[PDB]
């Protein structure tokens, strides 16, 4: 494990064209934990790790870049997650973020509720999610795809996704969603990557790498979890914490990927080509307006 | 004319030996930045450490109005650099101390304006 000093593990390509049978998670290093930095947060850590490993991809990076940050709260009432985005992003990056619980935060707006009351009239250029729900892990029960919060992200990213923009969500042995993986052959490029200072758990961050709005590659979705599944059962990754150490070349990239305005009509062969490399967003660019549902009662 | 005085309250909370608040959001970074006191990234040096501004502000984090007409906050959404001595109060540390309004840094703690 030359693994050790990468910021994570990328599920290899072969186990993605496997047709594996969903099976019990049983990981080697179960309740091993990395020995993180003096004073620093798992959070800060696993979010670090995270954009470092974002850094290697094909990232569409616009001016007045906007992203959104699902799940970002805490039980302490503050958001190490977007704290380490906001670090992450170019100077002026548009960021909002969004919990059930309310908390405070480095953000740009917060929305405090269900994630489902929460919409946009703007698309954005990448999502990040951190929800989840840990009454999903019941080892007891058979594991099924689960709707909730993603019935409402996968919802979001057909809908409010910028066409070259990008996503990582987060899921679980338990927390996944089968249409999730589907939409992820939508993009140019996905993965499922695992965290080298978390790599004791289930935990990965599904991400889709240049949304192209329709599908490239037809995935089965119960399988393809099982794929996962497969993967993290047959290769223990190594608990690392040495990517925290050096991040002289941590912040992204300033890319100024153009931004135009397309019809659907207008999306050729050469446009999903540029689409595909990371060198074009499609959207609007007038003003971002959010707001969250709310429901009156008694 | 009756208003809440939070500052007091925790400078009070502190000399009668009360724990500081605790999770202060501690960014990692290469500690060779400018060292300047609120930044728009982390600017730690060798003896500081940066923290992200919301979870330093005693107002964002007891969930009160800001102390100015229009409670704006001069922490969230920046970094503030705390000297590695004083950092297991961040808030404290910030509501305590002031910054140049020439250097940028921290009155005492960097300032070198007055030499
Ligand atoms: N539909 C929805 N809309 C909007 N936000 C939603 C949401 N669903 C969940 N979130 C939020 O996701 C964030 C990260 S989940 C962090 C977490 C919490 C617990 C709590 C245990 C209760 O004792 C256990 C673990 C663990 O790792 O075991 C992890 C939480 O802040 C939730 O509020
Ligand atoms: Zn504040
Ligand atoms: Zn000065």
């Amino acid at each position: 494990s030359s693994q050790a000093w990468q910021p994570g593990v990328a599920m290899p390509n072969l186990y993605k064209m496997q047709r594996m049978l969903l099976e019990k998670c049983d990981l080697q290093n179960y309740g091993d934990s990395a020995t993180l930095p003096k004073g620093i947060m798992m959070n800060v850590a696993k979010y670090t790790q995270l954009c470092q490993y974002l850094n290697t991809l094909t990232l569409a990076v616009p001016y007045n870049m906007r992203v959104i940050h699902f799940g970002a709260g805490s039980d302490k009432g503050v958001a190490p997650g977007t704290a380490v985005l906001r670090q992450w992003l170019p100077t002026g990056t548009l960021l909002v973020d969004s919990d059930l619980n309310d908390f405070v935060s480095d953000a740009d707006s917060t929305l405090i509720g269900d994630c489902a009351t929460v919409h946009t009239a703007n698309k954005w250029d990448l999502i990040i999610s951190d929800m989840y729900d840990p009454k999903t892990k019941n080892v007891t029960k058979e594991n099924d795809s689960k709707e909730g919060f993603f019935t409402y992200i996968c919802g979001f990213i057909q809908q409010k996704l910028a066409l070259g923009g990008s996503v990582a969500i987060k899921i679980t042995e338990h927390s996944w969603n089968a249409d999730l993986y589907k939409l992820m052959g939508h993009f140019a490029w996905w993965t499922a990557f695992v965290t080298n200072v978390n790599a004791s758990s289930s935990e990965a961050f599904l991400i889709g790498c240049n949304y192209l709005g329709k599908p490239r590659e037809q995935i089965d979705g119960y399988v393809m979890h099982a794929n996962y599944i497969f993967w993290r059962n047959t290769n223990p990754i190594q608990l690392s914490s040495y990517s925290l150490f050096d991040m002289s070349k941590f912040p992204l990239k300033l890319r100024g990927t153009a931004v135009m305005s397309l019809k659907e009509g207008q999306i050729n062969d050469m446009i999903l080509s540029l689409l595909s490399k990371g060198r074009l967003i499609i959207r609007e660019n007038n003003r971002v307006v959010i707001s969250s549902d709310v429901l009156v009662n008694n | 004319a009756f208003a809440v005085d939070a500052a007091k309250a925790y400078k009070d909370y502190l000399a009668s030996g009360g724990q500081p608040i605790t999770n202060c959001v501690k960014m990692l970074c290469t500690h060779t930045g400018t060292g300047q006191a609120i930044t728009v990234t982390p600017e730690a040096n060798m003896d500081q450490e940066s923290f992200g501004g919301a979870s330093c502000c005693l107002y964002c984090r007891c969930h009160i109005d800001h102390p100015n007409p229009k409670g704006f906050c001069d922490l969230k959404g920046k970094y503030v650099q705390i000297p590695t001595t004083c950092a297991n109060d961040p808030v404290g540390f910030t509501l305590k101390n002031t910054v140049c309004t020439v250097c940028g840094m921290w009155k005492g703690y960097g300032c070198s304006c007055d030499q």
